[PDB]
């Protein structure tokens, strides 16, 4: 029911409810230096995610380029040799020169295609073939998914 | 006293597993480093601890001069129990740490737990309690190794290092039956120390 | 008269001058850019020591992407080192243009 | 007796409900790895993947050399673009797929090839799940269909 | 000048799902990017965005 | 063995410097050797196939983990009676002794 | 781990940056400067982009300590990845002129930050040799076959 109280007396003993209390002394002497380990590690974490936050905004803040996605080629996630999907790699070995990880081909508005790794924060369930998503302006990294555009005609419809 | 930083060397060796301190010397040691933090944080609030380890054949820096005590703890964490202390070469890498501190005003001070009877020469540690006193650098050796016999080396250390100044070093036996370690040296003086001018 | 200045020739040391174009290439289509890390002497020559590059921004460079807060945090890191000195500009990278 | 330890085991008790909260105390700080883990590795590839910027993709038109391919990009440009050593020069041949940088225009890597979304709309069209059952009447035409 | 441009679809910039950095589906209801968390459970994000030719 | 897998639950975290894993090895060298007493080649092979990956993993070995697993070995080679792979095996086992 | 070694490929801009930082220190007399490595890794060729100091001093009197700061490494490689994301610690430069038994203990410090066996480079300050003036080496835990024990 709950331990060290005088119904405790009847269904134990005396010596077996003050060896508990003792041995309570023990367990509460290591219990305080494991929380605040735990309490500063969490710490640790959180503060380095909003130091990757403040990188991520200014990339994700306004404008952005348009792009849809012509297909995911996949790439294995061997960083440790090289890609052998079907594509074996020749020459020099590389952590990410070539041997890269999944990979995301766009088609933008600008008249071209580029080939990136997709980016870590976009799932590949959320990347299919003819979703339209944003992609940096400057650069091409996919930050966001967007619900496919129309024409203004089609708006007319509405 | 105050305005104090302080190089806590905690003792790691394999006799760390002993009983003679619940539950055994090394855990015991744990708490022991969080209530020394907290009395001359509580003192004065600019005071720092850093961190060093005898695990090792020789002994490491895991953690520089901080204000957080959780920083200190994940050191202790991450540290063996295997190696030895050398009282030697851990006094040698308390005084480089020393030099480099949050405020420069700062005394310097060790704070050495003993849990190996000494296998270094008697008078290797004379030459190096020398060394210390020339910067100031005074060594507060709490002894529990030597009460599993063995002769007092460290009568000599202690006394080497003592004279004219503000820092003061300390001979502390911590009693041989179970009391708990931790309890013992906080009641014992770290803030209720004096000079010796 | 008020103040009244002349010519200077910017010395760029070699250390500098490879770590300008690694950061540059690197984020390129990008407008990559970093702070000049030096010391001024003379009245004619401008010692640039040392670049660093400071985390890219999606909105180019401008006033609000240099980052000081930034800053302040990589010159203590050059402070424990002896690789401190006086900042001395800034640089930023143009691709085609 | 009448009482003399029964007080002293009601202050044992107030002590054992707590350290099972800080029990539930251990746990929790233990329930904010993990959570804090995913939240982390998620945002630190993408700074990886920012700091891995975009290339532009063409096809090689002609081999002029064993150094000098002939690409036509998908910006437009036919180009004479060299080889990094670090992919295949046996697996650049005519229609091969490949990237190429943009700031010394030297191909990176070979790729499969790539195809268009118009061409992939119609094959993500094959629903319709009748059998040939389900065309009554005209099962001499599947015969001849066959 | 200014660049001229004309609109070609309102997308709504709550909903439009321009928060992903927030990865926690266990925190909000996840429908739209500002209610992707829930302790405000309102604009992380702009009102609305535009997509422009 | 068992005991010790369940142990090192609570026991590893509440030291929080004592690994008990290291003791899983020392004893699964010895299940190996107990077969190749009782003559079970196949039961053994099987073990000695994953105390050689297990061993791979670590970044760092004690002596006594890779003697135990020199020990195995040899008993096995010895029993098919093939003596050119026994006598390299040796050489490993009696150096890291 | 990874087994996978085979060439130190090295850029120019690391050489260049350990003599600057040996020089800006300002460290002679036999007083050394041990800095962080950079570069890409888990990979045959070890690939050594960029590097950068760490708070070090080295004893001369007696070798057997040292100072290593480990709060600045982490705080350290987080602008790294600030400047270029695809940097990791994959081991440590020497200042030379030589290697020493010394090495062998800083060493240890430096497989809790790392994905491979550690990188040692000695970037030769003087620039002595008739080729290139660094040696690199990689730290292995072996057996010894002339009848003694593991050696590190």
């Amino acid at each position: 029911g709950d331990d060290e109280l005088d119904q405790e007396i009847l269904n134990l003993s005396t010596q077996e409810l003050q060896t508990r209390a003792k041995l309570l002394d023990n367990e509460i002497r290591i219990f305080r230096s494991e929380l605040q380990r735990l309490s500063h590690e969490n710490n640790v974490m959180l503060e380095k995610i909003k130091d990757n936050k403040e990188k991520i905004k200014n990339n994700r803040q306004l404008p952005y380029l348009v792009a849809n996605v012509v297909e995911v080629m996949d790439m294995n996630e061997i960083e440790d040799k090289e890609n052998s999907e079907s594509t074996t790699q020749g020459g020099n070995v590389n952590l990410d020169n070539t041997a890269v990880g999944k990979a995301a081909v766009v088609k933008t508005s600008s008249r071209q295609t580029v080939f990136l790794p997709m980016v870590g924060l976009v799932d590949p369930d959320k990347l299919k073939p003819n979703d339209l998503v944003g992609v940096n302006k400057d650069s091409y990294l996919i930050l966001d998914t967007l619900p496919s555009e129309f024409d203004s005609r089609v708006k007319a419809m509405e | 006293m105050v305005l104090e930083a302080t190089v806590l060397v905690i003792d790691n060796s394999e006799y760390s597993r002993n009983g003679d301190f619940p539950r055994t010397r090394f855990e015991a040691q744990i708490d022991s480093v969080e209530f020394i933090f907290q009395a001359k944080r509580n003192s004065n609030p600019e005071n720092t601890v850093g961190l060093i380890s005898g695990a090792g054949a020789n002994p490491r820096v895991l953690s520089t001069f901080t204000a957080e005590f959780g920083k200190i703890l994940a050191g202790l964490h991450d540290t063996q129990i295997e190696g030895k202390l050398h009282m030697a070469t851990a006094l040698q890498i308390a005084q480089l740490t020393l030099k480099h501190r949050q405020n420069k005003v700062q005394h310097q001070r060790i704070v050495a737990f003993v849990c190996s009877p000494i296998s270094d020469s008697r008078d290797e540690l004379i030459r190096l309690a020398k060394t210390l006193k020339k910067n100031n650098v005074a060594v507060d050796i709490i002894n529990f190794g030597e009460i599993e016999q063995n002769t007092e080396l460290l009568d000599e250390f202690i006394a080497a290092v003592n004279n004219p100044q503000e820092e003061t070093s300390h001979l502390l036996t911590v009693t041989p039956g179970p009391r708990l370690l931790y309890e013992n040296i906080a009641s014992s003086p770290i803030i209720l120390e004096e000079g010796s001018s | 008269t008020g103040r009244d200045d002349t010519k200077e020739t910017v010395y760029i040391s070699s250390i500098a001058l490879l770590k300008m174009l690694k950061h540059g290439r690197a984020g390129v289509p990008m407008e990559v850019m970093g702070l000049m890390l030096g010391e001024f002497v003379d009245d004619y020559t401008v010692n640039v020591v040392d670049v660093f590059a400071m985390p890219q921004s999606g909105t180019g460079v401008s006033v609000e992407a240099v980052d000081d807060v930034f800053q302040a945090k990589m010159m203590d890191m050059l402070k424990q080192t002896g690789r401190d000195q006086m900042v001395v500009g800034w640089y930023h990278s143009h691709p085609g243009f | 007796e009448q009482e003399a330890h029964n007080k002293a085991l009601n202050q044992f008790k107030r002590k054992l409900l707590e350290h099972r909260r800080y029990d539930d105390q251990l746990k929790q700080r233990r329930q904010n790895i993990r959570d804090l883990e995913k939240l982390y590795d998620k945002t630190e590839n993408d700074i990886k993947a920012l700091q891995s910027i975009g290339q532009l993709i063409g096809e090689v038109m002609k081999e002029l050399s064993e150094e000098k391919y002939i690409v036509k990009a998908s910006s437009g440009p036919r180009y004479i673009v060299g080889v990094r050593n670090s992919v295949d020069r046996s697996k650049l041949k005519k229609g091969v797929r490949v990237t190429l940088d943009i700031t010394t225009l030297t191909i990176m890597r070979i790729l499969p090839r790539e195809t268009d979304p118009l061409v992939y709309n119609m094959t993500s069209f094959e629903q319709g799940e009748i059998t040939f059952d389900g065309i009554g009447g005209l099962t001499e035409q599947i015969r001849e269909l066959r | 000048p200014l660049q001229v441009a004309r609109c070609t679809k309102i997308i709504k910039g709550n909903g439009e799902s321009d928060e992903t950095t927030t990865d926690n589906n266990n925190s909000g209801n996840s429908n739209s990017n500002s209610n992707q968390q829930s302790t405000d459970a309102d604009e992380d994000d702009e009102d609305a965005k535009y997509v422009i030719n | 063995k068992a005991q010790f897998q369940e142990l090192d639950s609570k026991k590893q975290r509440n030291n929080g410097s004592k690994d008990h894993g290291d003791g899983i090895l020392l004893i699964d060298s010895e299940i190996a050797r107990t077969y190749l007493l009782k003559n079970d080649l196949v039961k053994a092979r099987d073990l000695l196939d994953d105390l050689e990956k297990t061993l791979d993993k670590k970044d760092s070995i004690p002596l006594r983990i890779t003697n135990s697993f020199y020990s195995t070995n040899s008993q096995y080679f010895k029993f098919k009676n093939d003596f050119n792979s026994f006598y390299y095996t040796s050489l490993l086992y009696l150096s890291t002794l | 781990m990874s087994l996978q070694h085979e060439k130190v490929t090295i850029a120019p801009l690391v050489l260049l940056s350990a003599l600057d930082h040996y020089e800006r220190t300002q460290t002679k007399e036999n007083k050394r400067c041990v800095g962080v490595i950079l570069g890409d890794a888990n990979s045959s060729t070890i690939r050594v982009t960029n590097s950068f100091a760490l708070p070090f001093e080295e004893d001369e009197k007696n070798s057997d300590v040292w100072f290593l700061d480990h709060n600045y490494i982490e705080n350290m490689n987080e602008m790294c990845k600030k400047i270029n994301a695809k940097e990791k610690l994959i081991g440590w430069y020497h200042s030379g002129p030589k290697l020493r038994a010394s090495d062998l203990k800083i060493n240890e410090l430096f497989k809790k930050y790392t994905q491979n066996n550690p990188l040692l480079l000695i970037v030769d300050v003087k620039q002595q040799g008739v080729g290139l003036p660094t040696d690199a080496y990689v730290a292995i835990e072996q057996v010894k076959d002339d009848g003694t024990s593991t050696e590190k």
